[PDB]
This record gives C-alpha cells, sequence and structure tokens, in this order.
RNA sequence: AGUAGUUUGAACAGGUUCUGAAAAGAACCUGUU
C-alpha cells in the first residue's frame, strides 16, 4: 500500500519555489546562526558552531536521549558540528571524526572551542570501507536527499547496513534519512529487536526532509513513530504560515581539556605475586574475559562471585507522617540510597575510576617538588615520624570493622576483635612484614565496595556516589604501623598545620571561617576538585612519600615498602556483572588515591595545602606559564616566596580534604588556573577556563557540605551555627537502610535526627518545629539499641527538653572556645532563631499556607503517629 | 457475558463499543477483571472521575481491589494484583519521577473523555500495547468519530427541546415541578447549580447537589430514593447510574481555548454548545430500565462537534511529550486522536530540568498544564515567581474591575500582571485567590 | 468553567546507653572529608 510519507513525498516534489520556501521552514524550530556566520567569517575560532548541527546533537543530548561518553566515533563528521559539541562534554575522552571530503562535499574545520584538543578529524575517509572500531560513543549523520523515494530507501539500507557492526551495547546517535518505506522500517524494527534504541523526530529539522534519528536511550513503536512524523508533515502542508521558534544558538566555549585515556602498563615485578597467588586460589573458576571494560586500568582476569550490595531504601514512617508539607517537595522525596550493587559499582568505575589525567610540565612537576619538601619539613619542626604498635591498634580498631579477607589463610575470624586477640592473626601479620622489610608485597590486596549513603535520586534508586578501597585487616595494621603517626599525632590539626581543620567538629568550623574573614585581601574561595582520588597523578605520590625522609631506618623500610608496593602499585578486586552472572576482576593501577587507606585524609590534606599554595604562588605572580613549561625552572624563587611568607599563606586557608577555603591578598587567584588545572586538580561544576567565584561575605562560603551564621542571643552573645538547605536535612532524616515501610522499628532512629536538629540546627524554625513533633510522638521510654531495636527503661525518661538544653548549654556554652561568656541558657526561648529572611533563603517552608496549617494542626499529627504506634507512654516536647 | 480470549494477550487492543445501558461496568468489567485474577495479570482500571469509580466499586463486590482514589476506602493487604485508579492520577504518575507497575492488562472506561490527563494515558496505553508488553480494553459508547447525539438505549426515550431557565424563575415554568418522577438537571458550574436547587427547594422540592466538592457526600445521599431533584456538574454525565425518569440538559458549557492572534493565551470561551458524544452521554443517564418506557430527555440546542481548537489537544501533547518513565519510553498518540491538528502538530519535550519544573508547577503550583509548559520552557525555576508581574500592561488581572495588586513573600506591593495569560487562573474568585497565593510565594 | 490528586574503608566530631567510686572500658546512632 501507499504509505503516508510516500503521499507527503509526491505533495513536497510539485511546489513551486516560492511555496516550497514557505513549507520548509513553517513551524519548525531553530538556532539563530548570523553571528556565528559572521564570526565564522572573520577566523574567530572560540564560541562558536561550525554548524547546525551542534544545536541538532544538543537537542538529542539534553533530553538524555543519547549520552556520549568515552570514545565518540563521529561517521560524516562534515565540518564537525557533532564532534566538536561532544568535546565539550565531561563524560567525552576523545573525539574520532570521519569525512569523506573531496569536491562537493564539507572538509574539516579547525576550531579552538573548548575540548578541542581530544578531536582529530580525518577527511578523506569513505566509512562504508572504514573497518569498525570499538566505540562507546557512535553518531552517523550520512545521507543525503533525493527525489526519487527509492534511491533514498537504497542508500539508508547501505547505511544501516554499514553501521550495524560499529554497535556493540554502545551510545549511539544515528540519521535514518528515509524511515517511511516499509524495508527500512523491517530493517530498523530487527536492528532496534537486537539492539534497543527508539526513532525519534528532531523539531530543529526541516519540513522539506523525512528524516528520523534512531537513539539508544529509548524504547517505543517504530511504526507509530514514522506515522506520526508523516501526519505532522502532512498536515504542515494545509495550515496557515508560522515563524519558526527562534532559540538562542549554542556556546561552545573555549580552552583545552585535561583528559587522557592511554592504557596502564602493569608492572608485574611488584605486583606478578599478588596476582599469581590470586589465580592459584580460585583455579576452579578463573577465566580470561575480553568484554572486559577497563580502559585505563590494566585487566588480569575474572572469576565467578555471588554479588554484595543493595540499591534499596526504607521509608521512616514518624518522620514521614509528621512532615507533610514536604511530601511535595521534589529534593525532599526524591532522596535514596546510593547504588552499591555492581552495576552502580560498575557505572562509578566507568565514570569516574576508569579515567587517567596527563602528566604535569616539567615546571609544574619542579614547583610541587618544591613546595612538598618545604610543606613536609614545616609540618615535622616539632614532631618526628615514629612507629605505632600492635597495642594502639588493638586498642583502636573497632570490633566490627571488616576483615576484608582475599586468601583463605586470612578468613578464620568472625570480627575484627577475635582477630587482634588472636595469635596466628599476629603471625601472618609478621611474615608480610617480613616480606616487605625485602622490598617485597604477596597479600596486599584491595577490596573495593561503594559508599552506601543518602543521595539524591529517581526511581527510588541514586547514583553510585564514589569507590572505596580496603585492604585486609592485617594489610590495613601495616599501613597503620607505617604511617598511622600522621594522625595519631595530629599532624594536620590547626596548631601544627597551619590550614588544616583536623579534630576541629562541624558546628566549631565556623568560628575559624570567621578568624580567616579578618585577613586582610580579596574575597574568600571554595572550590572543589571534581573526582579528588582520581586525580592523584604519581607526581604527588611521590611527593607524598617525601616524608619518609624524617625517619629512622627500620621505619624508612617499612614506610617505603607500604608507599612503594601498596599505594603506588595497586592491586584491585572489583565486582562486574556479565549476562552469565556476576564476576570478580583483577585490575591493577600505578597512580590514583585508594580511598580508604590510612594516610587518606591526612595525605589528602597534604597535597590540596600544596595545590592552593602553588595556586597562590600563581596568582602573586611568582608562577608564570613560562615557567610552567620551563625543564629547568629556578628553585631560587619558590623557595625564596616559601621561605618568606609560606606560613602566612598557609594561615589563610582552611583544607578538609579537598574542601578549601582560601583567602588570597587579591582577586588574581580567582584567574590563577594554569597550574591548577596542570597538576589535574580540574574543578567541579565549572568550566576548567571559568574564573572562580569569590564570596565577599564569610557566612555564605560553603565548606564541608555546610555555610554558617552569625547568631545573636537575646544577652547579646554572638553565637556561629552551621546551616545547609532545609531539604537536604529532611530528606535525609526521612529515609533509612532497607527496604519498605517502617514505622515502631524506626521510631527511635527519627528521635536521634529529633536530637541532631535540635542541637545542631536549632536556628532553623522548620526543624525546631518538627524536632519536637517527632520528640513528642515516641514513647519516652524506648532507648535504641540499633537502627532497629530499642530496650524499655520504664523507670527512666530516655531525652527531654531539659535533658536536651542541658546538650545544648554544654556543646555552644560550656565547650565552646569561642565565647568567653559562660553564663548557662535556662530556657530554650533563649535559644535564638535565624531571621526570617535568612530561614526562608535556606529553604524554610515558613510563610507557606501548608507550612501554617501543619504548624496549626502539629497536635493531631503528633495523635496520629502516637495511636499508630499504640498504648505507650508519651511525653509532650512542644512549647507553651 | 462471553469474554473473547483474544482480549488478554499481548499487542491487542480491544474497543468494546456497546450502548449505554448494556453492562459495560456491571457485567463484562467484572467478568473481565475475575478472568485476569485468574490468569494472574497485573491489571489497571482507569475512572474518569469519581462517580464511574464508586460503580466500579459497587460493581466489583468481592473481588480483591487494590483502590487508590480518594472516593473509596482502603483495606488493601497486599496480595492484590489489581490496582484501580483515574486517568488523571494515571497520567501524573506517570510525569512524575516514582516508577509505576508494568501492568499486564489495563482497562479504560470511558476511553472518549477529554480531559488532557486521559488522552495522554490513551495514548501511552496504545504505545505499551504496540511493543507487545500489555493488553487493553478500552470501553467507550461514543467512541471517536460519533454524531448520533440519541444512541440505542434500554427503554424507548422522549426527546424534547424545551427551553431549559438558567437561573432561578420567580414563575412560570410549570413543566418542571408538574413532574412526578425524578429528575437528573446538569448545570455548568456550581454556581449556577446552587441558585436552580435553591429556587427548586423553594417549591418543596428537596433537591441534591452533585460536585466535585460535594461528592464526598452527596453522592451516597443520591444512591438511596428519597430524593426529586439531582442538580449537577459533568461529574456524573458518564457511567452515573441514578435510576432517575427525566434528565434536563441544556446542553452548554465553558472550553477553554487557545488564542494565537499575536500574542498565544488561553481563553474560557463563552458559552457553546457541547460535543455530540456529552450530549449522548448526559441523555444516556435515562432510560436504562427495559421496564419504564416513559423516560424523558429535554434539552435546548444541538449540539457540536467542532473540537478542533479546544486547548485539551494541546495540553494532551504537552503531557504525553513529558511522560518520564525509567526505560525512556516515547510514546505516540491514540490512533484516532492523530486526526487532530493541535495534537499532531505539538513538539512539547522539554529538558530534564525543566521537565522537573513543569511537573513542579503543575503539582504544587496547580497551574494549568499550557501555562506550566509555557513557564517551564522558558527556564524559569519553581520558587521564581518574577514572571507573574513581568507581563505586558495589557495582561493585568482586574477583580471588582480594579486592577489585583498582592504582597509578596519578599515583603513587596505588585500587580498581577502574569507574562502568560490563562483564563483559568483568574475565572472563579477561588481560582483567583489561589493564582494570588502562588504568585505571592504562598504555594 | 469543569475534573483529578504525593504514590558494611580510613580520619574525625557529637550524642546516647551500660559497667565504674571516678578515671576508664563496652555497645549503638547520626554526621563531615
Ligand atoms: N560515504 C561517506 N563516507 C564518509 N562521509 C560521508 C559519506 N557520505 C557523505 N559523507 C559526509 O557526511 C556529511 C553529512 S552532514 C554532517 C553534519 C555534522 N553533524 C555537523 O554538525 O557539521 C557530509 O558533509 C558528507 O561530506
Ligand atoms: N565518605 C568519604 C568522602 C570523601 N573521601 C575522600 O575525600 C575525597 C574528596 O571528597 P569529596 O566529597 O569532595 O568527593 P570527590 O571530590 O572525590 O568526588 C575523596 O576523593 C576521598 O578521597 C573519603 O575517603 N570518604
Ligand atoms: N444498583 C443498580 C445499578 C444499575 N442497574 C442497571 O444495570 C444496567 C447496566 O448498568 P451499567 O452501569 O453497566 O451501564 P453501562 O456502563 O454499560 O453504560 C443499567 O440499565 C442500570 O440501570 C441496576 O439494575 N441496579
Ligand atoms: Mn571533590
Ligand atoms: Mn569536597
Ligand atoms: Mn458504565
Ligand atoms: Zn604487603
Ligand atoms: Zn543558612
Amino acid at each position: 500500500g501507499e504509505t503516508l510519507g510516500e503521499k507527503w513525498k509526491k505533495r513536497l516534489n510539485q511546489l513551486s519555489r516560492k511555496e516550497f520556501d514557505l513549507y520548509k521552514k513553517s513551524g519548525i524550530t531553530e538556532v539563530d546562526r548570523t553571528e556565528a556566520k559572521e564570526g565564522l567569517k572573520r577566523g574567530e575560532i572560540t564560541h562558536h558552531a561550525v554548524s547546525r548541527g551542534s544545536a541538532k546533537l544538543q537537542w538529542f543530548v539534553e533530553r538524555n536521549m543519547v549520552i556520549p561518553e568515552g570514545r565518540v566515533i563521529d561517521l560524516g563528521c562534515g565540518r564537525g558540528g557533532w564532534s566538536y559539541y561532544c568535546a565539550g562534554l565531561k563524560k567525552v575522552t576523545e573525539v574520532r571524526g570521519y569525512t569523506k571530503g573531496g569536491p562537493g562535499h564539507e572538509e574539516p574545520v579547525p576550531m579552538s572551542t573548548y575540548g578541542w584538543n581530544i578531536v582529530k578529524l580525518m577527511s578523506g575517509k569513505d566509512v562504508f570501507y572504514l573497518p569498525p572500531e570499538k566505540c562507546d560513543t557512535l553518531l552517523c549523520d550520512i545521507g543525503e536527499s533525493s527525489p526519487s523515494p527509492t534511491v533514498e530507501e537504497s542508500r539508508t539500507i547501505r547505511v544501516l547496513k554499514m553501521v550495524e557492526p560499529w554497535l556493540k551495547n554502545n551510545q549511539f546517535c544515528i540519521k535514518v534519512l528515509n524511515p517511511y518505506m516499509p524495508t527500512v522500517i523491517e530493517h530498523l524494527e530487527r536492528l532496534q529487536r537486537k539492539h534497543g534504541g527508539m526513532l525519534v523526530r528532531n523539531p530543529l529539522s526541516r519540513n522539506s526532509t523525512h528524516e528520523m534519528y534512531w537513539i539508544s536511550n529509548g524504547t517505543g513503536n517504530i511504526v507509530s513513530s514514522v506515522n506520526m512524523v508523516s501526519r505532522l508533515l502532512l498536515n504542515r502542508f494545509t495550515m496557515t504560515y508560522r515563524r519558526p521558534t527562534i532559540e538562542k544558538d549554542v556556546d561552545l566555549g573555549a580552552g583545552t581539556r585535561h583528559v587522557n585515556a592511554e592504557p596502564e602498563t602493569p608492572n608485574m615485578d611488584v605486583i606478578g605475586e599478588r596476582i599469581r597467588r590470586i589465580k592459584e586460589e580460585h583455579s576452579s573458576t578463573w577465566h580470561y574475559d575480553d568484554e572486559n571494560p577497563y580502559k585505563t586500568w590494566a585487566y588480569h582476569g575474572s572469576y565467578e562471585v555471588k554479588a554484595t550490595g543493595s540499591a534499596s531504601s526504607m521509608i521512616n514512617g514518624v518522620v514521614k507522617l509528621l512532615t507533610k508539607p514536604w511530601d511535595v517537595v521534589p529534593t525532599v522525596t526524591q532522596m535514596a540510597m546510593t547504588d552499591t550493587t555492581p552495576f552502580g559499582q560498575q557505572r562509578v568505575f566507568k565514570e569516574k575510576v576508569d579515567t587517567r589525567t596527563p602528566k604535569p610540565m616539567p615546571g609544574t612537576r619542579k614547583v610541587m617538588e618544591i613546595t612538598a619538601g618545604w610543606l613536609w619539613r614545616t609540618l615535622g619542626r616539632n614532631k618526628r615520624p615514629r612507629l605505632c604498635t600492635r597495642e594502639e591498634f588493638t586498642k583502636k580498631v573497632r570490633t566490627n570493622a571488616a576483615m576484608g579477607a582475599v586468601f583463605t589463610e586470612e578468613n578464620q575470624w568472625d570480627s575484627a576483635r577475635a582477630a587482634v586477640e588472636d595469635e596466628e592473626f599476629w603471625k601472618l601479620v609478621d611474615r608480610e612484614r617480613e616480606l616487605h622489610k625485602q622490598g617485597k608485597c604477596g597479600s596486599c590486596v584491595y577490596n573495593m565496595m561503594g559508599k552506601r549513603e543518602k543521595k539524591l535520586g529517581e526511581f527510588g534508586k541514586a547514583k553510585g556516589s564514589r569507590a572505596i578501597w580496603y585492604m585486609w585487616l592485617g594489610a590495613r595494621y601495616l599501613e597503620f604501623e607505617a604511617l598511622g603517626f600522621l594522625n595519631e599525632d595530629h599532624w594536620f590539626s590547626r596548631e601544627n598545620s597551619y590550614s588544616g581543620v583536623e579534630g576541629e567538629g562541624l558546628h566549631k568550623l565556623g568560628y575559624i571561617l570567621r578568624d580567616i574573614s579578618k585577613i586582610p585581601g580579596g574575597a574568600m574561595y571554595a572550590d572543589d576538585t571534581a573526582g579528588w582520588d582520581t586525580r592523584i597523578t604519581e607526581d604527588d605520590l611521590h611527593n607524598e612519600e617525601k616524608i619518609t625522609q624524617q625517619m629512622d631506618p627500620e621505619h624508612r623500610q617499612l614506610a617505603n615498602a607500604i608507599f612503594k608496593l601498596t599505594y603506588q602499585n595497586k592491586v584491585v578486586k572489583v565486582q562486574r556483572p556479565t549476562p552469565k552472572g556476576t564476576v570478580m576482576d583483577i585490575i591493577s593501577r600505578k597512580d590514583q588515591r585508594g580511598s580508604g587507606q590510612v594516610g587518606t585524609y591526612g595525605l589528602n590534606t597534604f597535597t590540596n595545602m600544596e595545590a592552593q599554595l602553588i595556586r597562590q604562588m600563581e596568582g602573586e605572580g611568582v608562577l608564570s606559564k613560562t615557567d610552567l613549561e620551563n625543564p629547568h625552572l629556578l628553585e631560587k624563587k619558590i623557595t625564596q616566596w616559601l621561605e618568606t611568607k609560606g606560613v602566612e599563606r598557609l594561615k589563610r586557608m582552611a583544607i578538609s580534604g579537598d574542601d578549601c577555603v582560601v583567602k588570597p591578598i587579591d582577586d588574581r587567584f580567582a584567574n590563577a588556573l594554569l597550574a591548577l588545572n596542570d597538576m589535574g586538580k580540574v574543578r567541579k561544576d565549572i568550566p576548567q577556563w571559568q574564573p572562580s567565584k569569590g564570596w565577599h561575605d564569610w557566612q555564605q562560603v560553603p565548606f564541608c557540605s555546610h555555610h554558617f551564621h552569625e547568631l545573636i542571643m537575646k544577652d547579646g552573645r554572638k553565637l556561629v551555627v552551621p546551616c545547609r538547605p532545609q531539604d537536604e536535612l529532611i530528606g535525609r532524616a526521612r529515609i533509612s537502610q532497607g527496604a519498605g515501610w517502617s514505622l515502631k522499628e524506626t521510631a527511635c532512629l527519627g528521635k536521634a535526627y529529633a536530637q541532631m536538629w535540635a542541637l545542631m540546627y536549632f536556628h532553623r524554625r522548620d526543624l525546631r518545629l518538627a524536632s519536637n513533633a517527632i520528640c513528642s510522638a515516641v514513647p519516652v521510654h524506648w532507648v535504641p539499641t540499633s537502627r532497629t531495636t530499642w530496650s524499655i527503661h520504664a523507670h527512666h525518661q530516655w531525652m527531654t527538653t531539659e535533658d536536651m538544653l542541658t546538650v545544648w548549654n554544654r556543646v555552644w556554652i560550656e565547650d565552646n572556645p569561642w565565647m568567653e561568656d559562660k553564663t548557662p541558657v535556662t530556657t530554650w526561648e533563649d535559644v535564638p532563631y535565624l531571621g526570617k529572611r535568612e530561614d526562608q533563603w535556606c529553604g524554610s517552608l515558613i510563610g507557606l499556607t501548608s507550612r501554617a496549617t501543619w504548624a496549626q494542626n502539629i497536635l493531631t499529627a503528633i495523635q496520629q503517629v502516637r495511636s499508630l504506634i499504640g498504648n505507650e507512654e508519651f511525653l509532650d516536647y512542644m512549647p507553651s | 457475558p462471553e469474554l473473547e480470549e483474544e482480549m488478554f494477550k499481548k499487542r491487542n487492543l480491544t474497543i468494546m463499543d456497546l450502548h449505554p445501558g448494556s453492562g459495560k461496568t456491571r457485567k463484562y468489567l467484572p467478568a473481565i477483571v475475575r478472568e485476569a485474577i485468574k490468569r494472574r495479570l497485573r491489571t489497571l482500571i482507569l475512572a474518569p472521575t469519581r462517580v464511574v469509580a464508586a460503580e466500579m466499586e459497587e460493581a466489583l463486590k468481592g473481588l480483591p481491589i487494590r483502590y487508590q482514589t480518594t472516593a473509596t476506602k482502603s483495606e488493601h493487604t497486599g496480595k492484590e494484583i489489581v490496582d484501580l485508579m483515574c486517568h488523571a492520577t494515571f497520567t501524573m504518575r506517570l510525569l512524575s519521577p516514582v516508577r509505576v507497575p508494568n501492568y499486564n492488562l489495563i482497562i479504560m472506561d470511558e476511553a472518549h473523555f477529554t480531559d488532557p490527563a486521559s488522552i495522554a494515558a490513551r495514548g501511552y496505553i496504545s504505545t505499551r500495547v504496540g511493543m507487545g508488553e500489555a493488553a487493553a480494553i478500552f470501553m467507550t459508547a461514543t467512541p471517536p468519530g460519533t454524531a448520533d447525539a440519541f444512541p440505542q438505549s434500554n427503554a424507548p426515550i422522549q426527546d424534547e427541546e424545551r427551553d431549559i431557565p438558567e437561573r432561578s424563575w420567580n414563575s412560570g415554568n410549570d413543566w418542571i415541578t408538574d413532574f412526578a418522577g425524578k429528575t437528573v438537571w446538569f448545570v455548568p458550574s456550581i454556581k449556577a447549580g446552587n441558585d436552580i436547587a435553591n429556587c427548586l427547594r423553594k417549591n418543596g422540592k428537596k433537591v441534591i447537589q452533585l460536585s466535585r466538592k460535594t461528592f464526598d457526600t452527596e453522592y451516597q445521599k443520591t444512591k438511596l430514593n428519597d430524593w426529586d431533584f439531582v442538580v449537577t456538574t459533568d461529574i456524573s454525565e458518564m457511567g452515573a447510574n441514578f435510576k432517575a425518569d427525566r434528565v434536563i440538559d441544556p446542553r452548554r458549557c465553558l472550553k477553554p481555548v487557545i488564542l494565537t492572534d499575536g500574542p498565544e493565551r488561553v481563553i474560557l470561551a463563552g458559552p457553546m454548545p457541547v460535543t455530540v458524544a456529552s450530549a449522548a452521554q448526559r441523555r444516556g443517564r435515562v432510560g436504562r430500565n427495559p421496564q419504564k418506557e416513559n423516560d424523558q430527555y429535554i434539552f435546548t440546542g444541538q449540539p457540536l462537534n467542532n473540537d478542533e481548537d479546544h486547548a485539551h489537544w494541546t495540553e494532551a501533547k504537552m503531557l504525553l511529550d513529558n511522560i518520564n518513565t525509567p526505560e525512556g519510553i516515547i510514546p505516540a498518540l491514540f490512533e484516532p486522536e492523530r486526526e487532530k491538528s493541535a495534537a499532531i502538530d505539538g513538539e512539547y519535550r522539554l529538558k530534564g530540568e525543566s521537565r522537573k519544573t513543569f511537573v513542579e508547577l503543575m503539582r504544587r503550583g496547580d497551574l494549568p498544564v499550557w501555562l506550566a509548559h509555557k513557564v517551564a520552557s522558558e527556564g524559569i525555576k519553581y520558587t521564581d515567581r518574577k514572571w507573574c508581574f513581568d507581563g505586558e500592561r495589557n495582561n493585568q488581572i482586574l477583580e471588582e474591575n480594579m486592577d489585583v495588586e498582592i504582597w509578596t513573600k519578599e515583603g513587596e506591593k505588585k500587580k498581577l500582571r502574569p507574562r502568560w495569560l490563562d483564563a483559568r487562573t483568574y475565572s472563579d474568585p477561588l481560582a483567583l485567590k489561589e493564582f494570588k497565593d502562588f504568585a505571592a510565594g504562598r504555594k
């Protein structure tokens, strides 16, 4: 039969030039290209898209229909709009485009838009003969229109047969020029049955073409979508002309990107023994998998395991029934637990962990070496490195700490307490230490898991946030013995490091920030590195190792063994889901931070201290672009700057891991991104070369997920208090580990959340009201013993308002060094609130009708929860 | 009530086109649900309004059904595979970020219903059926393409074109009160119904008022035999079993209409004839007893099938293009609804953040679909309320022939002057109050 | 106008409970990097 598309084509073929020119743009969407075209004529090579295809691809990318990632292959790249647009996406590490070129065809145009250094466009290539390659994203935009539908059908079938071998469980966006002929439809249905995806019409396409796009992230009925497009195009013939919807063109930015995908080369003289032992252990099911996804890691083998991790959340009934106005707030109701199943772990690995960062230039490496040496000498001015003993480890280790056993001889203890109590555990530790003394490692392997925390998501799940690495308990003891003095001697406390905040406590951090705000200088900057532990190069690993020059020979041998055999040569076990089940892959990597090591916090703080010192250097003019490119950079200038003012510059910073607050002497620090981006510390949520934003009020500076407000009490005393968006707190309090609904067996957890709100976030009106309501709706004689169990102390009320006020007075008055006066507060009415405007800006719902109704009729909800729990003893917390 | 097996297999969409009173709600639906329970199929049932859901619940006694509608009670255990809800509830859950079950069978009563969410749900259901992942039964007596305003009934009906009054009447109109049996009067608004029922109670006739505001109490009272008049809006024009004797249908209503005419806006176009489907459904509420042949239908004009410029086609496309599921389905319209120019011509898919703002504006702000889409497609966040004051001076909201002026939540006095005009935000006093609350930041 | 509803790492901080004459030990919970 005659399809609607064929009728549309017949109609289109018989339009005069005037009516065709009106029809082709009737009601379509269209980008404004005048300024971009004028710039492209004048040779401008930044900020401009080279064609209209960048907007077309952006339409699919912003609707999540295609998610370019990894290696991107652009078949028929033309001038390169799609490739140059994909260059700026953060998940893309390499773009390769193949266009035929020659007379009658577009040739690639060179540009310096954002990420241009990872783009390679090759002309003179006919993709119909180019052999398929492995790609993570494939973009095909090949096909030219002819007035004859049969010619277009043949061309479309040829393209569809060409692109098929390239597709293997990856992202794609493929132009189907003529999707309405029946044979093209049957081919497309078979292709979708094999590979997935969906046919989608782009509103930016003109009416003079029937082209559709086969995308990877979609489902639906192909015949129905083709029919819908045919009816749309046929209806466009007769309705009244409409001016096309102008929308502004995509800005592609400028500057290079600091990405690299070179493969890993294993040592096999350091890590060969561990891999041999692992292979010998699981010899029954040891195999080598060719479908492994590891690009920048070395892959050694796999073996079948039973999957661990979960992706479920439990609803906290008491908190949810007493926070009804937040049932409609997406930031509250979309909170879930992160996905720590092998699928989620593999996605986190593919995004963050399985990346590489380029080497710094020689000048950057020299500056880093000098700064690290000076910083290590400064940190150990009053302290000497020392060995930590088995007594301290036994005294410190948690009873339920993970054994993390990898080999069979390590798997005969149920708890860490039993292991450190046993005498065979220390014999295993002694043999591995004797191996370490000879410069060899045989049993230090990293188990990898996902962090289980609360995060915004959708459909009941959240994206995995990070990877946690940890060795066996004996290996953890060995690294504690070698490097645990950094934590036990408080090397990164504020007193010793001048910029660390180790051992301070969240509620006391704002005072520190206030103390930083009184130092003369520019604004206050707070930048977070995107995936900090994955940006750790081998250069700053050696710079962290440099601490071993202050140790004694035996301690130096042990610390060198830990640094070189386990921190700079890491063998990891990571789970992966396969069609046959779940496998454990043995992979290897040399440069990264294994978050979960004993020196994670301290070495993170050290590396960030030196990175921010170098950024202050660059902002003050001591470092220039030519100094950073110099293989023979002079050390005298850097050493002079350090010995003259390094401690004063350290006093301007507050460092906690990759969180930093810096108040430099001027605002050139905002634009000093050369060294910072060259060291690999690429900031998050911002283009790599955009200047950073500085705060002029210290009360808005984010630090450790909080900002800090200065409250004034009735008696005139000041108080710096932590605060965050209220939706985060309410959403986090409403979910827990587990699955399903839960009312009676999570009431004490809700009461604990209420106590935490009363202590840290007493200044938020909604939070204090909700905490009092939750406390009034929880039986007063229950005392929790776990997250779900409780005991009944019938003789004692657990935490009354008087007990909470006593705790508040202890925390904020008695134990607060920053309040000289020490008069205790007698009533909750003297405990202050944020200003109403400040409360509203930080996410409060005060001033809303639903909040007013909830506050007025709160006793009804409290009684409802009371009746739901049962007939228990209850106490009223609500102020009179 | 024999059921063909072919309606229970995937890729099959069954249209059931029986005339009103044939037994679709009370005979065929219980049998289909029983057979779906027997075959262990995850089943969804979709009622247009709450009176239809009440009729289903009455006709589904003794079956395990997990009702998800406010009208009915709730005693679900957890072993139910059948859910019951409304068209709008299903569509707004499809637009929400909470996952909905993969139903193996979907039954939709009154599949002609032209609420934008009903059309979006029909499109989604037909798309899922076309993928071979579900089977559907669409139950409707007046399907698309209906031109018969007088369909077949159980018993003959006397159709008379008298002149129905609009407001209360001091005298005359003896034909109204002289009737002996029960009468169902359809009114276009709750206020007109209030006036009419006051006039009717003035004449010693006790009257029940049905509306969405009084349904919860008044519907069960209607299920008695005491009453003599039911003055109602179109909440009960579909599927309502009243056991009445006369229907009074003025066949007039207000419809949202999108006007381009320079700046695009939405107006509540003045009193127009209802569509043929609406008139036929209203007439079908009487003449359902094969034992009563004296049933009367009194109307005051002719219906119109000119249903082309109405805003619900555009709004249905806006809802359908923004359905968010874990599998990323791109749905298409139900096939008989593809012949509408305004539905087929829309490309309304929004990018992620804009889509989230769109859903937030519809669900929290209670804005109409058109206005919510217009605001979201500009990249305006939910809490940003500047667009309510940035409009041209012609878009000034008047009340009592005076400019509406509000106190924002940030302590400022501003004139209500929205950038986009939707007549449904300031038509009734309650709508104006809700929109003032939204513009003030109190919603 | 009308209609429908939100469905088992490392470092640290604080709190709680029990033991203890106090120190101190034991267990749990929340949070930060
Ligand atoms: N057989 C073939 N092999 C390789 N390239 C081809 C080809 N047939 C056509 N092409 C190229 O494919 C291009 C299609 S247009 C690509 C537009 C691009 N997305 C942009 O935004 O600039 C044409 O320039 C043509 O040169
Ligand atoms: N729960 C956590 C959080 C952070 N960290 C460390 O702190 C680093 C930075 O923390 P972060 O919260 O800013 O996350 P990223 O910047 O790494 O994405 C991480 O890379 C980890 O090394 C950790 O060890 N455990
Ligand atoms: N309690 C009731 C309700 C309806 N009925 C009758 O049953 C017939 C079919 O009812 P129905 O609700 O299934 O009608 P349709 O949904 O098919 O239009 C009608 O003639 C009703 O009048 C009845 O006899 N007793
Ligand atoms: Mn970071
Ligand atoms: Mn951080
Ligand atoms: Mn019915
Ligand atoms: Zn070792
Ligand atoms: Zn705040």
